[PDB]
């Protein structure tokens, strides 16, 4: 049983020592990434039916 | 084009095969076998003939597929719903497990663990209509055990003398008084042992009654 | 000793908690104040796939964004072409109890598994015929819950025995094992670069694993019950988790905390699946109420709902091109939405 | 009586169209017995669409206003649909009997192919005993009382001879009635025997009583007079013939509420 507890303690120690950035920077990064690829999302902004593979398009 | 017709014909053949396979499987009688490791399901399986085990056997031109999931040993709450629709649930309980205890916990009789499992599955939201066959195995050994030992071990409350028939009836009653869908499902009990040679016939009769009742309730006469 | 180790561990846990707290400069909702809303997302059903005679349990899209797979309890694994809806392949399974599927990035192999505790890999271009069982990976002691290819050789799977495994298909041997979950691992998601992967378990926690060293780098908590689904953000710097608590949660890797919670008072069922959009702005989540809700990933608002199934939505996925969304259900039908 | 036909035809068509829509849209309803239910519903639908309106015009006006050809066509179609419905009501009972008395032989032998075969056979016998003998002027009578009716198109009565009046009565109602009685009595006995294992004896009896009594009350009064008229055309009045015929028609309205009382039908209707 001591081995399990030692493993858990060492794992917690390894997980505690990591460089974390403030939540503001991560929020800004997510916002910026979502904004950069906004025009490339078919689901977000509907695309004209002429280029929709499921409404009216040419297959082969 | 030619490729389009080829693909459509492939799809049509696949649909034909799927329909055939489905209609063939619909005639199967699917049973779910359950019980502790020391219940005696090994003997029941041997008489009727890693992961999940499947036994196929025929009787009176009737095909039975029995699924045994005893070797899972994980949280049952995640996969039990995969068996919603089986014709019936066979549940084995060793009658000689009343004066014994589990080797893991402190003083928890195996009879009480079997009772807990029965109460859990019988009253499960996924098996409201499914019926349960209840095998009460190891009757020959139970007779001798109770002839020498008393029954006040696991059942501190017991009104009656120590005799095989009385104790067997009391245990059957205690196990049948655990289901709350007394009007939606029916329990079929049977005292069996290593030398019975009639358990397959009991299962056949139980499945016959289950199918007849299902048809009658679908018609509207039950 | 016992209490010695437990007390130093609780001290380390308090240290980690305080560290996470100190790094909380502002909420995602406070930075997303002026972002324009998304607007009512009306998505209609375009194609419907019939042919399964039982409840579908999993599906996965192909990297080409046209072919897809679906496994059902009838013992069938069907590969469909969504553009025409004509079944391309139908594979019978040695075990009717299947719970996951997977499509190789190259499209040369498919994988499945379930209560048989085996990952079956089938080849689709064998040499002369249609389909043949290529490999059977049997090293788990619990049901196989999820699996995802890394290449034509490596494959990572999760099982109910509270462990994940990385197998070398050519050899059929666990090249690596991931342990640390105290509950059944119910799902996993590979990162875009295939260097890491997150896994959610029934212990109400998620873990980030490295595929090379094979250690746990970060643990994420916050849920109250089992996690049933998990997905990576398009840039691999975050992920989303759905649980039985009727709530989704967005976790960040660099910050190591919870960013946003997507829930609603009118939602009590459990979340069955989750997925993102090509831009990551939308978060689609298939629930147990027979519906599928589309949430805003930056404002935490419900914008749209896909309601076309009779039974619960068991699986849900989006295409690489991001042109449609496939959803399966226990009612034996798959639907493509656009 | 001009407005009494409106709601009748509306009910007849609405029930059957709803039944067809429910059996078509939802997937759970695609069973084997539902095939016979669809046959019965389509027959009752054809009834409500074509048979009842022309009879309504006949009874409200006083004379046929569509010519001898359409008169004979409508008579043949009425006989066809009535026989088809009353014989599907018998194959349904035979199916229930086979399912409740031998579930394994039933699950094995019974299949969609044989179901289609039996449905087409019922429809073939219906057409055989309805269309050929009528449009071939084989149902005519030798008596003169009905001569002017055959000649003048203004009359479209159902006067017929003895041979055909017995043949149609026995092929459409009297054999199916005995078959239904026998099979449903056996089913009642089996249900009793099954309840003996454990209100239900009253529930089964109530269901079977409704099923049999609605059908009997609807049709038997007409098919008694039908064979009584041949012996003596004057014993029974003429208006009671038409009244009993329309009572029998009402069986088409009453069938769906009886043979589609399952919870699945109610769910498909609510979702409809
Ligand atoms: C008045 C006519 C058109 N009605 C005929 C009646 O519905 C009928 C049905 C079946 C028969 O076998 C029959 O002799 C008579």
């Amino acid at each position: 049983s001591i081995a399990q507890a030692r493993k858990l303690v060492e794992q917690l120690k390894m997980e505690a020592n990591i460089d974390r950035i403030k939540v503001s920077k991560a929020a800004a990064d997510l916002m910026a990434y979502c904004e950069a690829h906004a025009k490339e999302d078919p689901l977000l902004t509907p695309v004209p039916a002429s280029e929709n593979p499921f409404r009216e398009k040419k297959f082969f | 084009s030619a490729e389009d017709k080829a693909a459509v014909e492939r799809s049509k053949m696949i649909d034909r095969n799927l329909r055939e396979d489905g209609e063939k499987a619909a005639r199967e009688v699917k049973l779910l076998l359950l019980g502790a490791g020391e219940s005696g399901k090994s003997t029941i399986v041997k008489q009727m003939k890693t992961g999940i085990v499947e036994t196929h056997f025929t009787f009176k031109d009737l095909h039975f597929k029995m699924f045994d999931v005893g070797a899972q040993r994980s949280e049952r709450k995640k996969w039990i719903h995969c068996f919603e629709g089986v014709t019936a649930i066979i549940f084995c309980v060793a009658l000689s497990d009343y004066d014994l205890v589990l080797a893991e916990d402190e003083e928890m009789n195996r009879m009480h663990e079997s009772m807990k499992l029965f109460d859990s599955i019988c009253n499960n939201k996924w098996f409201t209509d499914t019926s349960i066959i209840l095998f009460l195995n190891k009757k020959d050994l139970f007779e001798e055990k109770i002839k020498k030992s008393p029954l006040t071990i696991c059942y501190p409350e017991y009104a009656g003398s120590n005799t095989y028939e009385e104790a067997a009836a009391y245990i059957q009653c205690q196990f049948e008084d655990l289901n709350k869908r007394k009007d939606t499902k029916e329990i079929y009990t049977h005292f069996t042992c290593a030398t019975d040679t009639k358990n397959v016939q009991f299962v056949f009769d139980a499945v016959t009654d289950v199918i007849i009742k299902n048809n009658l309730k679908d018609c509207g006469l039950f | 000793e016992l209490d010695q180790l437990r007390q130093e561990a609780e001290q380390l846990k308090n240290q980690i908690r305080d560290a996470r707290k100190a790094c909380a400069d502002a909420t995602l909702s406070q930075i997303t104040n002026n972002i324009d809303p998304v607007g009512r997302i009306q998505m209609r059903t375009r194609r419907t796939l019939r042919g399964h005679l039982a409840k579908i349990y999993a599906m996965h899209w192909g990297t080409d964004s046209r072919l897809l797979v679906s496994a059902s309890q009838d013992g069938k694994l069907i590969i469909w072409d969504s553009y025409t809806t004509n079944k391309v392949h139908a594979i019978p399974l040695r075990s009717s109890w299947v719970m996951t599927c997977a499509y190789a990035p190259s499209g040369n192999y498919v994988a499945c598994g379930g209560l048989d505790n085996i990952c079956s890999i089938y080849n689709l271009k064998t040499r002369e015929g249609n389909v043949r069982v290529s490999r059977e990976l049997a090293g788990h002691t619990g049901y196989l819950s999820c699996c995802r290819f890394l290449d034509d050789n490596q494959i990572v799977t999760s099982s109910g025995d509270t462990t994940c495994a990385l197998w070398d298909i050519e050899t059929g041997q666990q090249t690596t094992t991931f342990t640390g979950h105290t509950g059944d691992v119910m799902s996993l998601s590979l990162a875009p670069d295939t260097r890491l992967f997150v896994s959610g378990a029934c212990d109400a926690s998620a873990k980030l694993w490295d595929v090379r060293e094979g250690m746990c780098r970060q643990t994420f908590t916050g849920h109250e019950s089992d996690i049933n689904a998990i997905c990576f953000f398009p840039n691999g710097n975050a992920f989303a988790t759905g649980s039985d608590d009727a709530t989704c949660r967005l976790f960040d890797l660099r910050a190591d905390q919870e960013l946003m919670t997507y829930s609603h008072d009118n939602i009590i069922c459990g979340i069955t699946s989750v997925s993102f959009s090509k831009s990551g702005r939308l978060l689609l989540a298939g629930y147990d109420d027979f519906n599928c809700n589309v949430w805003d990933a930056l404002k935490a608002d419900r914008a749209g709902v896909l309601a076309g199934h009779d039974n619960r939505v068991s699986c849900l996925g989006v295409t690489d091109d991001g042109m449609a969304v496939a959803t399966g259900s226990w009612d034996s039908f798959l639907k493509i939405w656009n | 009586m001009s407005l009494l036909m409106a709601l009748v035809v509306l009910l007849i068509v609405a029930g059957n169209v709803l039944v067809i829509a429910a059996i078509g849209s939802t997937q759970r309803l695609q069973t084997l017995t539902n095939l016979f239910i669809t046959s019965l519903a389509c027959a009752d639908l054809v009834v409500g669409l074509l048979v009842v309106p022309f009879g309504a015009t006949l009874v409200v006006r006083g004379t046929w206003l569509w010519g001898s050809f359409l008169c004979e066509l409508w008579t043949s179609l009425d006989v066809l649909c009535v026989t088809a419905s009353i014989e599907t009501l018998c194959v349904i009972a035979i199916d229930r009997y086979l399912a409740i008395t031998s579930p394994f032989r039933y699950q094995s032998l019974m299949t969609r192919a044989r179901a289609k075969v039996i449905i087409c056979t019922v429809w073939a016998i219906s057409a055989l005993v309805s269309f050929l003998p009528i449009m071939m002027h084989w149902w005519r009578d030798e008596d003169p009382q009905a001569l002017k009716c055959y000649q003048d198109p203004g009359c479209c009565d159902f006067v017929t001879n003895r041979a055909y009046a017995i043949a149609s009565s026995i092929i459409s109602f009297y054999i199916p009635l005995l078959i239904m009685i026998f099979v449903y009595l056996r089913v009642y006995r089996e249900a009793k025997e099954q309840i003996r294992k454990i209100f239900r004896e009253h529930k089964a009896l109530k269901t079977l009583g409704i099923i049999m009594g609605v059908f009997t009350l609807c049709w038997l009064p007409f098919f008694l007079v039908n064979i009584v008229n041949v012996f003596n055309r004057d014993l029974v009045p003429d208006w009671l013939f038409v009244f009993f015929n329309w009572l029998g028609y009402a069986n088409s309205a009453f069938n769906p509420i009886i043979y589609c009382r399952s919870p699945d039908f109610r769910k498909a209707f609510k979702r409809l």
